[PDB]
RNA sequence: GAAACUGCGAAUGGCUCAUUAAAUCAGUUAUCGUUUAUUUGAUAGUUCCUUUACUACAUGGUAUAACUGUGGUAAUUCUAGA
RNA sequence: UGUACAACGGGGUAUUGUAAGCAGUAGAGUAGCCUUGUUGUUACGAUCUGCUGAGAUUAAGCCUUUGUUGUCUGAUUUGU
RNA sequence: GAAUGUUACCGCAAUAGUAAUUGAACUUAGUACGAGAGGAACAGUUCAUUCGGAUAAUUGGUUUUUGCGGCUGUCUGAUCAGGCAUUGCCGCGAAGCUACCAUCCGCUGGAUUAUGGCUGAACGCCUCUAAGUCAGAAUCCAUGCUAGAACGCGGUGAUUUC
RNA sequence: GCAGUCAAGCGUUCAUAGCGACAUUGCUUUUUGAUUCUUCGAUGUCGGCUCUUCCUAUCAUACCGAAGCAGAAUUCGGUAA
RNA sequence: GUGAACAGCCUCUAGUUGAUAGAAUAAUGUAGAUAAGGGAAGUCGGCAAAAUAGAUCCGUAACUUCGGGAUAAGGAUUGGC
């Protein structure tokens, strides 16, 4: 059950919901409603459009806690010697001296 | 559709009543088909008899190659324009109303299609399987 | 109530839609527990 | 969580967003059935037991559902729990 | 959908298959460069952090990080990036990508190891493959062991030992 | 000395005669109107800083193929994660 | 005389698509004064922007309600 | 809708009406049959036509929600906010109504016909028939479904004091 | 217009699988006539559209019987509106 | 005032606010409108309805009595500041 998105608007088309447009050079659009669906056709520009995602993207609004910091990170430290090296010899080898 | 198509065909809206003309989609040399029959349909009083994408019908050519006019032969439906739907539920429409023409067999004339088709008319056609690049 | 949608994967082993999924018109009902306040007993008659 | 379902897994109950128009909530046990029924909203309805058994094939198949659909019927519904469109529109200018 | 996953630090790697949708279901709608909270993906991985690092959809076709979409599209590719190697001076070729948002369409995930669990896994933290070569350059080899350069490198080079016949080289 | 990196070449060759009628092309001019790998010959004491507590010159920096290993695809001189 | 009913107000739902006001180094530019400029100043300029997915409308056959106010005995008629 | 005491609830069912249709593909099967060329059907499955009864989750249509926004002309000194142009014009537009332009649903027993039979005389034989009898059709009667006789009916509740 | 009886013939052979001469018996009243009873102080006087019902001398769909029916196709007939 | 305009639409002056009324908003109508896909298949017949339309610029066929045909046809353009 796949949830699809607007190539207009942007919002989530579920199962049934709105309509679905094959243009001549086979390129898929999908829209929730009526409304998106005749914007589209009017050749509006969805950036121009207050309420779509893409406007909303374009003129960034609303995005704040998402451009905060956040933290990802890993620790190794680790000591897996050259292969066929005798690793055996390359421990004693490396406290080194300064 | 009911000779040389294989498997069944799920109802599907009929966006083309006879005296359409929908685009020819082959290299056939045909321009437009101009739809004056529709095979396995119905009787009412009055009923256009309508053709639906995957359907079979007895078409004509009104621009073409002057061999292929002022003659009769059988065409598929591989576009729609009219919005129709499909049992997972979505309603979905073509740009034209586009077909190909055929031999009573279901067999193809031009080696090409030019444009996308439908699975409906793709799963029921075997030819027109083989020479559709982008289905639905 | 009223109506709505639902999803559901179909099983009919020979339908084209075989395993696929399906959207589908379903209608809904109130019906909270009825409550029992009576019996009746028929008899058969030659009039019915 | 009466709409959700062993795909779904989301707690919601049958009732769509504001409610069933014209109707109410269904804040009690219910019957769902395939398509349409005769008679309108709010009216009384008998459910009634088959005359006949019938096996069809068509009939007899256990059906699972996957998901159903909780979004409003007072519009052009798009969001399913009051969570998803908080989820998706963000804050307001009333909200917190 | 299989899973291909990684331990960056002992340079161990093992796949590992999950049916069962819904475990497999915390990875969608997800993109590369995310992590992952593995008590999710079964008790097994319980408090495992991952990340997405690619895979292949069916079709197997490759993923690429930015491209955003859960979906497959055609890109016009150059030098110097994923998915891509020239066959000749300056050639470029469009070629299908998938999506870098996962989606059920995948076959295989690729993983990354970012902190490790409760459980040991059994080819992972358990096993531990060593790194294939070792430092050539001049200070290289002094900053790989801190040398401080007086210390004389040629005797810091790593060796490898190897027989032949009844004779071992180095 | 496989592979791979790097450098160079792949713009010569060979084929064809479709377009082309002041175009090409021919002979004859022009660059005091330009670009030119290569070959050949010439051509480089200067690189730092308010200029004693000083800058690696006994030479500073990583990031990658090949390789190892885990993978996908019916399928290619497809390729991904480590 | 009560999970009573009603009229409003609140909340949900839904429609449009960003209100009035104020502000800005946004703005093709244009004037007026002199201390004739080392952003010289006071303003004016379709439009743009921010406050603002805001403002407006939403039961008239939408959902809901611990808030507010008010209503809760008039008329007729019936017997084996 | 008067009157069969009043009033209310639950039922019965006379009689009347009645409804479903047709096709194709897979499979059976390259089988039966045939020298070949050709080439079926019964069971099982998936769809489809014409018909009917609903229904509005979804999609489409409708727009006085004159709901929101836009636009022309003019009028209110300007702004705000508005008025007028037979609903001024335009885009979107909920609700409702609505569409093989949307979705759902359309039941199973009996008795027969033609016909093919059993037993079996007339007529020592023979015969489906004379007596008796079996099987049988898009037919018929029911089942089901729609009304409910306002002069067909049953069960049950409450039955008035100035 | 439709259906009979007799059966010389057609049908390779064989009257009647399917047909059928010469004759002859009938039915029907969407043919045309014949007549002129009814309406001339007026029964709107082609065709189509539309909607209902009825008929069967059944084109199709159900079940049968027959064949010059191997199969396939088809033709003749019964119950059938 | 808009505009080419004594057109249409709005206003000043002046004059009106006369046309039984109330409540509803079934069928059928009369008058104004909209319809997905198709596009005259409707019908005696495109009846009706729809499409077109101003202005600036570009472009413009047969044929002709040379005067025309001709806004032929076919195009682009238009606000505000
Ligand atoms: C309609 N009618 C009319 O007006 N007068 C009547 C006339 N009666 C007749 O005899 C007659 C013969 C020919 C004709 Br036409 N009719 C007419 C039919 C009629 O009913
Ligand atoms: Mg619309
Ligand atoms: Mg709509
Ligand atoms: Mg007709
Ligand atoms: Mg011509
Ligand atoms: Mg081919
Ligand atoms: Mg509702
Ligand atoms: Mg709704
Ligand atoms: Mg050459
Ligand atoms: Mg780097
Ligand atoms: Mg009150
Ligand atoms: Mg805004
Ligand atoms: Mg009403
Ligand atoms: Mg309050
Ligand atoms: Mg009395
Ligand atoms: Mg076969
Ligand atoms: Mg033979
Ligand atoms: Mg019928
Ligand atoms: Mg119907
Ligand atoms: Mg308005
Ligand atoms: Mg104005
Ligand atoms: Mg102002
Ligand atoms: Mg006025
Ligand atoms: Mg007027
Ligand atoms: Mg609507
Ligand atoms: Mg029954
Ligand atoms: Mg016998
Ligand atoms: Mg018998
Ligand atoms: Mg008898
Ligand atoms: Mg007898
Ligand atoms: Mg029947
Ligand atoms: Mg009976
Ligand atoms: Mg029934
Ligand atoms: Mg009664
Ligand atoms: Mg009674
Ligand atoms: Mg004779
Ligand atoms: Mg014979
Ligand atoms: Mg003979
Ligand atoms: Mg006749
Ligand atoms: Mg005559
Ligand atoms: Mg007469
Ligand atoms: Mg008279
Ligand atoms: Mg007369
Ligand atoms: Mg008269
Ligand atoms: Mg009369
Ligand atoms: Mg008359
Ligand atoms: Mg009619
Ligand atoms: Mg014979
Ligand atoms: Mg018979
Ligand atoms: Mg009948
Ligand atoms: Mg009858
Ligand atoms: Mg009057
Ligand atoms: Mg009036
Ligand atoms: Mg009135
Ligand atoms: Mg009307
Ligand atoms: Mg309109
Ligand atoms: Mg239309
Ligand atoms: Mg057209
Ligand atoms: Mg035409
Ligand atoms: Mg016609
Ligand atoms: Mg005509
Ligand atoms: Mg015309
Ligand atoms: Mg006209
Ligand atoms: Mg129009
Ligand atoms: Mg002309
Ligand atoms: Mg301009």
């Amino acid at each position: 059950m796949k949830v699809e998105i607007d190539s207009f608007s942007g919002a989530k088309i579920y199962p049934g919901r709105g309509t679905l447009f094959v243009r001549g050079d086979s390129k898929i659009f999908r829209f929730q409603n009526s409304k998106s669906a005749s914007l589209f056709k009017q050749r509006k520009n969805p950036r121009r459009i207050a309420w779509t995602v893409l406007f909303r993207k374009h003129h960034k609004k609303g995005i704040t806690e998402e451009v905060a910091k956040k933290r990802s990170r890993k620790t190794v430290k680790a000591q897996r010697p050259i292969t066929g090296a005798s690793l055996d010899l390359i421990k004693e080898r490396r406290s080194l001296k300064p | 559709s009911g000779n040389g198509a294989q498997g069944t065909k799920f109802r599907i809206s009929l966006g083309l009543p006879v005296g359409a003309i929908m685009n020819c989609a082959d290299n056939s040399g045909a321009r437009n088909l101009y739809i004056i029959a529709v095979k396995g349909s119905g009787s009412r009083l009055n009923r256009l008899p309508a053709a639906s994408l995957g359907d079979m019908v007895m078409a004509t050519v009104k621009k073409g190659k002057p061999e292929l006019r002022k003659k009769v032969m059988p065409a598929i439906v591989v576009r729609q324009a009219k919005s129709w739907r499909r049992r997972d539920g979505v309603f979905l429409y073509f740009e034209d109303n586009a077909g190909v023409i055929a031999n009573p067999k279901g067999e193809m004339k031009g080696s090409a299609i030019t444009g996308p088709v439908g699975k409906e008319c793709a799963d029921l056609w075997p030819r027109v399987a083989s020479n559709s690049g982008v289905v639905v | 109530a009223g109506m709505t949608t639902i999803v559901r994967d179909l099983d009919r082993p020979g339908s084209k839609f075989h395993k696929r999924e399906v959207v589908e018109a379903v209608t809904v009902v109130d019906t909270p527990p009825v409550v029992v306040v009576g019996v009746v007993g028929y008899v058969e008659t030659p009039r019915g | 969580a009466n709409g959700a379902t062993s795909f779904d897994r989301t707690k919601k109950t049958i009732t769509p967003m504001g409610g069933f128009v014209h109707y109410g909530e269904i804040k009690n046990d219910f019957i769902m059935v395939k398509g349409c029924i005769p008679g309108n909203r709010k009216r009384i309805v008998t459910l009634r037991k088959s005359l006949y058994t019938n096996t069809s094939r068509k009939a007899l198949e256990e059906v699972s559902l996957k998901w159903i659909d909780t979004a409003s019927k007072f519009g052009k519904g798009r969001f399913q729990t009051p969570a998803e469109k908080h989820a998706f529109m963000g804050t307001l200018k009333k909200d917190l | 959908m299989k899973l291909n996953i990684s331990y960056p630090v002992n340079g161990s790697q093992k796949t590992f298959e999950i049916d069962d949708e819904h475990r497999i279901r915390v990875f969608f709608d997800k993109r590369i460069g995310q992590e992952v909270d593995g008590e999710a993906v079964g008790d097994e991985f319980k408090g495992y952090v991952f990340k997405i690092s690619g895979g292949n959809d069916k079709q197997g076709f490759p993923m690429k990080q930015g491209v955003l979409l859960p979906t497959r599209i055609k890109l016009l590719l150059t030098k110097n990036v994923s998915c891509y190697r020239p066959r000749r001076d300056g050639e470029r070729k469009r070629k299908s990508v998938r999506g870098a948002i996962v989606g059920p369409d995948l076959a295989v995930l690729a993983l990354v190891i970012v902190k490790k669990g409760e459980q040991e896994l059994e080819g992972l933290t358990d096993t531990t493959v060593p790194k294939r070569l070792g430092p050539k350059r001049a200070n290289n080899i002094r900053k790989f062991f801190g040398l401080s350069k007086e210390d004389d490198v040629r005797d810091f080079v790593i060796r490898r030992e190897v027989t032949k016949g009844e004779k071992t080289y180095t």
